[PDB]
């Protein structure tokens, strides 16, 4: 039903990476699985697929020399060797199924997708971000609505995920795309509009995650 | 390739994982509605593979519409008790047989043992096996029977 | 086989009927599937077998075609339909996708709400000052944002970022961040953000004084 994928990776050119994908439950791997990669700002591209009953594995012609797809009882993995900058992409696992007959021997549609694992191939140094409050004040409240947020500055590489109140606050949240600063580091803001009358009683915490630097921060934003 | 593998488990029950890891008259059944082995029970258990309408074996894993199981061809020519069992698409155990029980029930208390018995009949794990040797229609049959 | 989608970009209003075509370089029978990808998320299956609607997909989505030419139809566009759409063939041995069709949504003019954020005291201790101006839920995308420091027009020290089109009201939001050193930030008092937009009869200005 649901697919879990391993976290984002930052790798120097020439090394190898192994990305994995789990069923995120008590279930074992039965259906055919495939890996689809998406370069940033680009389209979907099939790389390879594995069929557990046959054990067979297919690959794309462009990467046949340096990609291997393995599976066990509950985990499908994808390994890329001799990594290069063009391998920077998000990598999806997708369960391939036959929705007409549910025959294990002829899968022909990707019905369930993992949320993606982003890979960055770069020689630059990983750097964790600083998190600053964007506090609501008279200058951040117009009429009955108040604005507040978090500034996430100076990190590398992509991506950084931010939630609010551990995911319970989503309505009216804008997590912008990152800008590329002149220093080569990324910078990011995430804001939310809330009622101005509630600033004294409500609690707003942004949860910033940057896994490549093991940065995990919960910052309370107060007026 | 002789085994039908049409297994929809949208209810997430898990009958497919146990395959890889650890009434009605027996006439013709469509492979597209079958998941896993099809065991026909003469006095002993027999495995039936996918064929076309003439009896020629097919190797399409039961995907095509023409793939069927010839259950009547497995009926003993002498006319003894007979039945077949299998699992259908959504993970339910199906049986066929004459008005001995329906599928593998020689006795309302006993059941013919076969490799996928615990897959098709999980409620008979605690049953006791009895080695049985008998002649039915001039043919010796050696098999085990799981009873209460 | 090769899949080519037409068009690559699409613009329509809520309630419009839209179609997207996929053209296969050779016959793929009916092993054509459609996927919807909203920004930052995994693709989502809409149509399998070129014409079968997936369980849980709204009925306004429909597919048709066979052989080499295929079509995805949205009978009545909705704000949530803002996404990129891909066709995928599962006939040959290497699975392939179409280039993808980006679907933008047109709506009425909506003026931005403007908010300004001074730098936090935490950041000022570190030696840098970031002043954030926010434009919230506006349409269309074109918006002019100017920074004024002690009434002097600024240039070369700000970066803009725009959200994707919202899935409920089809609007955009923008952030313009003025980055000054700690020293330069203390040299001035009035920090202003002047916003020009089609929905604003006059340039709205939000400002604060340091302190
Ligand atoms: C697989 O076997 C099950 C066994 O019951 C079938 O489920 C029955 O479907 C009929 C359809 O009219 C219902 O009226 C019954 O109530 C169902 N039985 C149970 C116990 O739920 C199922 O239809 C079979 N699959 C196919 C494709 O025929
Ligand atoms: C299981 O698959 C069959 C054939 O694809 C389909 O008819 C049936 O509706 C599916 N089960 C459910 C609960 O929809």
């Amino acid at each position: 039903q649901l697919l879990e994928q391993s976290g984002p990776e930052v790798k120097r050119p020439g090394t190898s990476v192994k990305m994995s994908c789990k069923i995120s439950g008590g279930a074992s791997i039965t259906q055919a699985m495939s890996w689809v990669r998406q370069a940033p700002g680009q389209g979907l591209e099939w790389m390879g697929g594995i069929t557990p009953i046959f054990g067979t594995v297919n690959y794309a012609q462009k990467i046949l020399g340096r990609v291997t797809i393995t599976a066990d009882e509950d985990t499908v993995s994808l390994e890329l060797s001799s990594l290069k900058s063009e391998d920077t992409a998000v990598y999806y696992c997708a369960r391939e199924v036959n929705l007409k007959t549910w025959n294990l021997a002829h899968p022909n549609v990707f019905d369930v997708w993992g949320q993606g694992t982003m890979l960055t191939v770069s020689s630059a140094s990983t750097k964790g971000p600083s998190v600053f409050p964007l506090a609501p004040s008279s200058k951040s409240t117009s009429g009955g609505t108040a604005a507040l947020g978090c500034l996430v500055k100076d990190y590398f590489p992509e991506p950084v995920t931010v939630s609010w109140n551990s995911g319970a606050l989503t309505s009216g949240v804008h997590t912008f795309p990152a800008v590329l600063q002149s220093s080569g580091l990324y910078s990011l803001s995430s804001v939310v509009t809330v009622p101005s009358s509630s600033l004294g009683t409500q609690t707003y915490i942004c949860n910033v995650n940057h896994k490549p630097s093991n940065t995990k921060v919960d910052k309370k934003v107060e007026p | 390739n002789r085994t039908a593998l049409n297994c929809n488990d949208s209810l997430q029950t898990g009958f497919i994982t146990s395959l890889f890891y650890a009434p009605r008259p027996c006439d013709v059944v469509s492979a597209r509605t079958v998941c896993g082995p099809v065991y026909c029970f003469t006095p002993s258990p027999v495995v039936v593979g996918t064929t076309d309408k003439l009896g020629i074996p097919t190797y399409n894993w039961g995907e095509n519409e023409t793939d069927v199981f010839m259950l009547e061809s497995l009926r003993p020519p002498t006319g003894g008790w007979f039945g077949c069992t299998w699992m259908n698409s959504t993970g339910f155990t199906k049986t066929c047989g004459a008005p001995g029980g329906s599928g593998p029930w020689i006795t309302p208390r006993c059941l013919v043992d076969y490799p996928y018995r615990l897959w098709h009949y999980p409620c008979t794990v605690n049953f006791t096996l009895h080695k049985v040797r008998m002649f039915v229609g001039g043919i010796e049959h050696r098999f085990d029977a799981a009873c209460n | 086989l090769t899949l080519t989608q037409s068009p690559s970009s699409l613009s329509a209003s809520v309630g419009d009927r839209v179609t997207i075509t996929c053209r296969a370089s050779q016959s793929i029978s009916s092993f054509l599937n459609w996927y919807q990808q909203k920004p930052g998320k995994a693709p989502k299956l809409l149509i399998y077998a070129a014409s079968s609607l997936q369980s849980g997909v709204p009925p306004r989505f429909s597919g048709s075609g066979s052989g080499t030419d295929f079509t995805l139809t949205i009978s009545s566009l909705q704000p949530e339909d803002f996404a990129t759409y891909y066709c995928q063939q599962s006939y040959s041995t290497p699975r392939t996708f179409g280039q993808g069709t980006k679907l933008e949504i047109k709506r009425t003019v909506a003026a931005p709400s403007v908010f300004i954020f001074p730098p936090s005291d935490e950041q000022l201790k570190s030696g840098t000052a970031s002043v954030v101006c926010l434009l919230n839920n506006f349409y269309p995308r074109e918006a002019k944002v100017q920074w004024k420091v002690d009434n002097a027009l600024q240039s070369g020290n700000s970066q803009e970022s725009v959200t994707e089109q919202d899935s409920k009201d089809s609007t955009y939001s923008l952030s313009s961040t003025l980055t000054l050193s700690k020293a330069d930030y203390e040299k001035h008092k009035v920090y202003a953000c002047e916003v020009t937009h089609q929905g604003l009869s006059s340039p709205v200005t939000k400002s604060f004084n340091r302190g």
